[PDB]
C-alpha cells in the first residue's frame, strides 16, 4: 500500500561537482575506442601520481571518425560545463587533514627533515603532501577499495546479475524461474517485476561498447557513494579526536617519506582502518538493474543542465582517458573510468573466469549429464525428486575460489592449460550413481522405442505381426 | 537546431545494409519501360552490384488462347 | 505399453506395493472406423480372456539408495461454444502465475470430444478421430483473432493477434 | 528500498498494440494540420457509425524516401534518425480503459455473461442459459418491430462497438470539457512551465515554485526539478515536445483518476449498477444513435456526484521531471533503449480519428485536446 | 517377472485387475518400463465392409 509520487528525496546521492569540459574529452578524440580496446592478459589498471606526470598536457569538434552516435550529438549540443559526480571522501574526513595542515608545519620542521639549506626542496615536500591529500589519498582509497579479489568477484557477479549473459542467463533458462529480477540494497535484497535488463542487446557494433562501458562506469560511481554515505552517517566525533591525536602523533613520519605514493600509501593506512573496510565490505555491492541506472544517468543529465530529450548524451563521454589527459581533479573519474573499461573486457560483455572453467556445461562434461537426468528422477518407498529449483540453486550457489585468476585477463579455454580444479557436479558427487541413473535411463528410451506402439502378435501361434527391427 | 541528416553520417563502418531506391525518372515506352535511378558515392564502403535485385509489381493479360 | 509412468517416470523402493488398474469394454473409445458410425448400437463388442503384467527391475546397491534418499532430503481447461457464435469471452481461473510457459489452443467438437471423467459416456454416440485424444486437429482455420486483457505478461507481449484479416 | 527505482500498483497496464501505419510519425505534414487559429473550438467526439469506415495505410500524398515505420521527407530530422534507427512492430500505450471491475460488469448484464471453465462433471447438455447472449433474438426483434436478421446484428455490433469504446471516450468528454477543469489545467500548465504570472508570483514571493509538488492532495514538497531548460530550444521541436509533454500531463491525470475510482467500488455499488443495468436495459437497447446510448450509460455510471468528488484535487501538479521519469519509463517497456537519440511516444498516435483503429480512438481524443490547449495557453 | 492378478472383476463397462508388488531390495523398480499383455475377442459388428 503506497500513496505517494513515485519520487523519493535521497541525501545519499545529491552532490555534484562542476568543472569545465576537457579538450581531451571522449567525444573529441575518434580513435579512443582504438585505445580502450583490451586483449587477452591485460594487468588492472593502476592509480598515477604527480611524480610520474610532470604537467596536464591537452567545446565539442566534430572529427573525422566520429561514430554515428556521437556525430549527431558533437552537433545539437549546448556545451558550457558538464557537471560530474561529486566523488570524495566526506566532508568531515577532509575537514580533520585540512586544519591538521592548516602552513601549520612551518618551514623549521621542513628544513630539520631535509636537512639542506635548499628551500626549493622544501617547497617542493609541501607541494608533494599537499598534492597527496587532494588526490593522492583518494586514488589510493580507491585501489585499495576495489582491489580485493574478493570483492571484484563479487562486482563481476553482480555485472553478470544486471546484464544477463552467460551463468545466470543458463540458469534462469533451465531453471523456468526468472532470477534476474533480484534488485538490492545494503543487503536487503528486493525483488521488482517492473525492471528491464535485456534491452542492451538491440544495440550492437561501436554503440555497445560505448553503452555499456557507460553503464558500468555509472555502476561504480553508485557504488563508492553510497559507500561513502553510508560510511560519513556512521562517524563518530570521538573517533574525530581519536584521527586528531593519531595524526598529531604521526605527522613526523609522514612528513619524512620520500616517494608520493609511498607518501599517500601510509594517510590512506592511518585513515582508513581495516576493520571499517571490511565492514562496509560485508553486502555493500548491491544488485542494480539497468532501470535504475538510466535513472541515475538521467538524474545526472539534468542536474547538469543538459535535457534528456535533445537526442542521446551519456556522462561517461564528458571524461577524459589517461591519467597525463586529464586535470588532476577528475583523475579519481579518469581511474574509475579505466578500472570499468577492465571489468567491463574482463567480464566478456564487450564469461571471464566465472563461467568457462566449471559452470559451463558444453566444458564441464559431468555438470552436462547431471543436467540431462534433471526431471527424470523418482524414489517412493513406503517425493526425492530432482526438482528444477534444486539443481538451479546449488548451481547458483557454487563458485570455485581457485582458477578465478583476478590479476590480468586469462580467459581459460583459451590457454592451452589444464584447469587448476577438476570439474564435478553440483549436487551429484559420486560418478558411479550417475553411470547407472544414465544407464536405466537409456534402457527406459529403448523398451519405449522397442514397444511404443505396442505390438500385435498372432493369436494362435506366438510370433510378431508388425516386427519391428 | 536540426535541419537534416545523411545515410553517410549514420551507420557503422562495419555494418551491411540494404537500401530501397525509387527511381528518378520513368517512361513508358511502346515497347520498353524505362528506369533511371542515381547511386551514392561509397565513402568507406564499396557497392557489391551483383547483390542488388529489382522488384516489380503489375498486371497481365495471358489471351483468349489460355487454357 | 503403460503412459501414466511413461510421462510421470517413477521408481519404486521396497514396501510391497499394490497396483490395480481398469480397462475399457465401451466399444466406441477402444476401436475406430472410417465413417464414425456409432459402433456401441451397431453390434460390436470386445471381451478379453486374461491380462498379465509383465515388469523389468533392475540392480542398485542399497549404498546408493540410501545416498540418494539422504542427498534429496499442464492443465486441461475446455470452454462451450453455442452454434452459431462468433464472440467467445473466456476468464481463466486463478493459479500460480508462475510456470505461465505459453499455452496453445484449437477447437474442437462436442460431438467427438469424450466426456472423460467418468466410467462410461451414454451420451458418446461417434467411434471415429479423437483429436483430443490422438492430436488429430482439423479446425484450426477457424479462427480469427484473440485478444487478451490488458493485465500484463512476459513476453517470450501484445494483447491481439490477428489470425485472418 | 532502492532510491532511484519504481514499484506503483495503479499507473502500469500500458495496453499493446500495433503501430498504426496512419501514426504521427508517418503524417510528415502534420504540422500545417496541427496549427490552430482564434477561430478553433474544443475537439469533439466521434463514434463509429459517424466516420463511415477506417483506413490505417499511409495513403496518397506520403512518397517514400529514395533511402511499421517509412522514411519520408518534409519531416523533422529528429523522425528522420527515430525512423533509421527504430522500426519496432509495437508500442506499449498507457492504459485508459475502465476499471475492469465496472466494464465487466456493465458486459455481463448488457452484452454476454462470461463463460467459466466447465468442471467435469457431465457434458453434451446445451445450457445455453449461462452463456445465453443478455437478449435473445426474439425479444430483440420484438424491440425492433422488424425480422430483418441484418437489423438486428447491425444493432447488436452497433452498441457492441458503443460499449467498446464510445462509453469510455463520453467519459472523458464530461471529465475534461468543465470550464473549471479547464482553468485548473491551465493553471497547472502555467506552474509546471513557469510562465508569466508563475514567474511573477515567484518574484513577489522571492521564491521559485519548481519545489511545489502535490499528489491527491498531500503535496510532497520535493526539491529537486528545474522547468526552465526547454526555454533553449525552439522550431518545430519544440512544439512538438511541449505537445508531447502535456499529452503525457493529460495521460496520468487520467489514469490517477481511474485509479481513485478503481479504489472505491464495493459489492453494494455492484449490486446497484445490476440493477441499473437490468430495469433500464429496454431504454438502452432501444436508442436513435450511439450518442444517445452512451450518454445514458454515462449517466447510469458516472452520475454527476461521481463526476464532482473526483475532479476535486484530481489535477495534481507535477514537474517536467516527474514527466521525463514517465516517457522514460513508457519506452524502457516497450522495449526501445532510452539512449536513442529523441524518441517520444506522442509520435505512435494518429492524429484524428478517420485514420484510427477503434480501440485508440480514447488516445487520439487525449492528443487533440492536448494539441488545443497547448495552442490556447499560447506556449510561444 | 510375469504377474498373474490377485483379484479381477469383469463389470458392465470395465475389466478391473489388481495386483501386488514386491519389496525392492538391494533393487528399484522401473515403472515405466511396465507393459501388459491382453488376449481375447473382438466382434466388428454388422457395419463391418
Amino acid at each position: 500500500p503506497v500513496f505517494a509520487v513515485p519520487e523519493v528525496l535521497a541525501t545519499y546521492h545529491i552532490f555534484f561537482q562542476n568543472c569545465k569540459i576537457p579538450l581531451s574529452c571522449r567525444a573529441n578524440r575518434s580513435r579512443a575506442d582504438k585505445q580502450l580496446a583490451l586483449r587477452q592478459g591485460a594487468v588492472i589498471p593502476d592509480i598515477a601520481s604527480l611524480d610520474e606526470v610532470p604537467k596536464i598536457f591537452e567545446v565539442l569538434v566534430e572529427l573525422e571518425g566520429d561514430n554515428a552516435r556521437l556525430a549527431v550529438l558533437k552537433r545539437s549540443i549546448e556545451v558550457t560545463h558538464f557537471a560530474y559526480p561529486a566523488l570524495n571522501l566526506p566532508p568531515k574526513v577532509m575537514s580533520t587533514v585540512m586544519s591538521e595542515l592548516i602552513p601549520a608545519v612551518g618551514d623549521e620542521q621542513l628544513a630539520r627533515w631535509l636537512e639542506t639549506r635548499e628551500p626549493a626542496d622544501l617547497e617542493e615536500r609541501r607541494k608533494l603532501m599537499m598534492a597527496a591529500v587532494l588526490v593522492t589519498v583518494e586514488l589510493e582509497c580507491m585501489q585499495r577499495f576495489f582491489a580485493d579479489p574478493e570483492m571484484q568477484r563479487k562486482l563481476e557477479e553482480t555485472l553478470h546479475y544486471t546484464f544477463r549473459q552467460g551463468y545466470v542467463r543458463q540458469a534462469c533458462k533451465i531453471s523456468n524461474v526468472e532470477l534476474c529480477n533480484l534488485v538490492s540494497y545494503l543487503g536487503i535484497l528486493h525483488e521488482n517485476r517492473l525492471g528491464q535488463n535485456v534491452l542492451h542487446s538491440t544495440l550492437k557494433g561501436e554503440a555497445r561498447r560505448d553503452y555499456v562501458r557507460d553503464c558500468v562506469y555509472l555502476f561504480l560511481c553508485y557504488t563508492w557513494q553510497t559507500a561513502m554515505g553510508v560510511w560519513q552517517q556512521c562517524l563518530e566525533e570521538r573517533n574525530l579526536k581519536e584521527l586528531q591525536k593519531l595524526l598529531k602523533q604521526n605527522l613526523k613520519d609522514l612528513w619524512t617519506a620520500f616517494n608520493e605514493r609511498s607518501v599517500a600509501a601510509h594517510l590512506a593506512d592511518i585513515i582508513f582502518p581495516e576493520r571499517l573496510l571490511k565492514t562496509l565490505q560485508q553486502g555493500l555491492p548491491d544488485f542494480t538493474s539497468q532501470s535504475m541506472l538510466q535513472n541515475f544517468r538521467n538524474f545526472i543529465l539534468e542536474r547538469s543542465g543538459i535535457l534528456p530529450a535533445t537526442c542521446c548524451a551519456l556522462p561517461s563521454d564528458f571524461v577524459p582517458i589517461k591519467y597525463r589527459e586529464c586535470p588532476p581533479p577528475l583523475w579519481g573519474h579518469c581511474y574509475l573510468l579505466q578500472l570499468a573499461n577492465y571489468l567491463a573486457y574482463h567480464s566478456d560483455i564487450m564469461r571471464c573466469n566465472l563461467c568457462t572453467p566449471h559452470r559451463s556445461l558444453v566444458c564441464n562434461s559431468q555438470l552436462l549429464s547431471e543436467s540431462q537426468i534433471i526431471g527424470t528422477f523418482e524414489l517412493q518407498g513406503p517425493g526425492l525428486k530432482l526438482t528444477p529449483g534444486l539443481w538451479t540453486s546449488a548451481y547458483l550457489r557454487k563458485f570455485v575460489p581457485e582458477d578465478y585468476h583476478a590479476h590480468e585477463i586469462r580467459f581459460y579455454e583459451d590457454q592451452s592449460r589444464p584447469p587448476n580444479a577438476e570439474l564435478t557436479a553440483c549436487v551429484i558427487t559420486q560418478g558411479h550413481i550417475l553411470g547407472q541413473l544414465q544407464a536405466i535411463n537409456k534402457a527406459r528410451q529403448e523398451f519405449l522405442l522397442r514397444k511404443g506402439r505396442g505390438v500385435y502378435l498372432d493369436p494362435q501361434s506366438g510370433e510378431e505381426l508388425n516386427p519391428i527391427p | 537546431p536540426t535541419v537534416a541528416p545523411t545515410h553517410d553520417v549514420t551507420t557503422d563502418r562495419s555494418q551491411r545494409l540494404m537500401l530501397r531506391f525509387v527511381p528518378v525518372d520513368r517512361e513508358d515506352n511502346t515497347y520498353s519501360y524505362k528506369v533511371r535511378y542515381t547511386l551514392a558515392v561509397g565513402d568507406n564502403r564499396v557497392l557489391d552490384m551483383a547483390s542488388t535485385f529489382f522488384d516489380i509489381r503489375g498486371v497481365l493479360d495471358r489471351g483468349p488462347s489460355f487454357k | 505399453p503403460q503412459k501414466f509412468f511413461a510421462v510421470k517416470n517413477l521408481l519404486l523402493l521396497p514396501g510391497s506395493y499394490t497396483y490395480e488398474w481398469n480397462f475399457r469394454k465401451d466399444v466406441n473409445m477402444v476401436l475406430q472406423s472410417s465413417l464414425g458410425n456409432d459402433l456401441r448400437t451397431d453390434g460390436a463388442t470386445i471381451s478379453f480372456t486374461s491380462i498379465n503384467l509383465y515388469a523389468t527391475f533392475f540392480p542398485m546397491a542399497h549404498n546408493t539408495a540410501s545416498t540418494l534418499e539422504a542427498m534429496l532430503r499442464a492443465a486441461n481447461m475446455l470452454y462451450p461454444i453455442p452454434a452459431n457464435a462468433t464472440n467467445i469471452p473466456i476468464s481463466i481461473p486463478s493459479r500460480n502465475w508462475a510456470a505461465f510457459r505459453g499455452w496453445s489452443f484449437t477447437r474442437l467438437k462436442t460431438k467427438e470430444t469424450p466426456s472423460l471423467g467418468s466410467g462410461f459416456d451414454p451420451y458418446f454416440v461417434y467411434s471415429g478421430s479423437i483429436p483430443y485424444l490422438d492430436g488429430t486437429f482439423y479446425l484450426n482455420h477457424t479462427f480469427k483473432k484473440v485478444s487478451i486483457m490488458f493485465d500484463s505478461s512476459v513476453s517470450w507481449s501484445p494483447n491481439e493477434f490477428e489470425i485472418k484479416r
